[PDB]
RNA sequence: GGGUUUUUCCUUCGAAACACGAAGGUUUUUAUCCCUGCC
RNA sequence: GGCAAAAAAAAA
């Protein structure tokens, strides 16, 4: 029944400032330590900070205080993460993390949310443009045969795409995005379907970059016969 | 005084059936503050050990923590597909609180041959001008494999760019992407574009293609 | 040594790392407190 | 043997 969400990451420029929000619901903030722990890309997990209940008392990691501040609004079951002074080193995935009860569970952190990114960078926003890669009949293609979206030149990350609008999950594979000599990533999604099945129905993905905001949803199809 | 946390080993593989023990030093006295977070890539850290040996409520029994003094370990006793994922060591003994640096662990399993696919590019991408071949290697074991293009038989070099899924949840395989960036005078320049991949699923390389029109 | 009066310290608990609270613990610093009268 | 007195403050 507890769930923690996290929001208000994204891009923000060197120097910015950004507010996170963490919204608990099944159980009452006022009662635990909450948590914000960070994830760079690909590196490894980064205490940041906490409030302890009651006193309210806050603490801080070394790289981040002066500039992070830790809050919570009790009516609002709503923990909070003020950043100024944003830098390079910031961009990571932030979570907020519940710390479970004394006797249930020691001081570890039995909750967690799903993380908000945050992009520290330079760069302007851009959407992608997803391109169809088709098929390989030769008639019909015996078996099983492959299909799908290639999704190129965005930023930042990331991109959400879904076959079918999320009826489609069995043999679905979307590939980590990759950045370009560009500075924008690219990725692909494929998936993998009964040949026998290709031509009676359409095979759609509903790629989406809330960054941009685009949401675009392609079909695929396979060429002339 | 910061508590430094220093997980042993990084990267390790092991089969299913197999046992595997990940270890911790403290770089002070953390007491029994110590617990063991299980990551899988994309969604976020679970709770398997707190107390350094207790098993949080939920976790398998094949999960289990202890401690000698500084020497923090967690053993998985029967390793599982499911149990790929980075697992992280935290002691909350002190304040700042701090993670291990991680270990990844991924699974050993019996070689798979990649099923290979080429797609040409469409053009609503050369519709704004450039190309987008593209090769895939869907569902294969081991990872190191390695895919060629050539383009009317010319090995092509530093136009290329891969990217591997992480390990399945269930069946252990991988699969893997190699895109080729070219021009469109590049394009209708030559006429046919090969992939082919070495892997130790193939006798030797297998291969696949097309024409530019013949669909 | 035995005490009085004050602090800290430690342990379990209170939704509880600090702060606040409840119940507990057996130690030792003081030419920086008292160890005195009455059948 | 039996009653009575007395008396400030720090630390693990």
């Amino acid at each position: 029944e507890v769930q923690l969400v996290e929001s208000g990451g994204g891009l923000v420029q060197p120097g910015g400032s950004l507010r996170l929000s963490c919204a608990a619901s099944g159980f009452y903030i006022s009662y635990s330590s909450i948590h914000w722990v960070r994830q760079a890309p690909g590196k490894g997990l980064e205490w940041v900070a906490s409030i302890s209940p009651y006193s309210g008392s806050t603490y801080y990691a070394d790289s981040v205080k002066g500039r992070f501040t830790i809050s919570a609004d009790t009516s609002k079951n709503t923990a909070y993460l003020q950043m100024n002074s944003l830098r390079a080193e910031d961009t990571a995935v932030y979570y907020c993390a519940r710390q479970g009860y004394r006797r249930r569970s020691g001081r570890g952190f039995d909750y967690w949310g799903q993380g908000t990114l945050v992009t520290v960078s330079s760069a302007s926003t851009k959407g992608p443009s997803v391109f169809p890669l088709a098929p390989s009949s030769k008639s019909t293609s015996g078996g099983t045969a492959a299909l799908g979206c290639l999704v190129k030149d965005y930023f930042p990350e990331p991109v959400t795409v879904s076959w079918n609008s999320g009826a489609l999950t069995s043999g679905v594979h979307t590939f980590p995005a990759v950045l370009q000599s560009s500075g924008l990533y690219s990725l692909s999604s494929v998936v993998t379907v009964p040949s026998s099945s290709l031509g009676t129905q359409t095979y759609i993905c509903n790629v989406n970059h809330k960054p941009s905001n685009t949401k675009v949803d392609k079909k695929v199809e396979p060429k002339s016969c | 005084s910061d508590i430094q946390m220093t997980q042993s080993p990084s990267s390790l593989s092991a089969s299913v059936g197999d046992r595997v023990t990940i270890t911790c030093r403290a770089s002070q006295s953390v007491s029994s503050a110590v617990a063991w977070y299980q990551q899988k890539p994309g969604k976020a850290p679970k709770l398997l050990i707190y107390s350094a040996s207790s098993l949080y409520s939920g976790v398998p029994s094949r999960f289990s923590g202890s401690r000698s003094g500084t020497d923090f370990t967690l053993t998985i006793s029967s390793l599982q597909p499911e149990d790929f994922a980075t697992y992280y060591c935290q002691q909350s003994y002190s304040f700042p609180s701090t993670f291990g640096q991680g270990t990844k662990v991924e699974i050993k399993r019996t070689v798979a041959a990649p099923s290979v696919f080429i797609f040409p590019p469409s053009d609503e991408q050369l519709k704004s001008g450039t190309a987008s071949v593209v090769c895939l290697l869907n569902n294969f074991y081991p990872r190191e494999a390695k895919v060629q293009w050539k383009v009317d038989n010319a090995l092509q070099s530093g136009n290329s760019q891969e990217s591997v899924t992480e390990q399945d949840s269930k069946d252990s395989t991988y699969s893997l992407s190699s895109t080729l960036t070219l021009s469109k005078a590049d394009y209708e320049k030559h006429k046919v574009y090969a992939c082919e991949v070495t892997h130790q699923g193939l006798s030797s390389p297998v291969t696949k293609s097309f024409n530019r029109g013949e669909c």
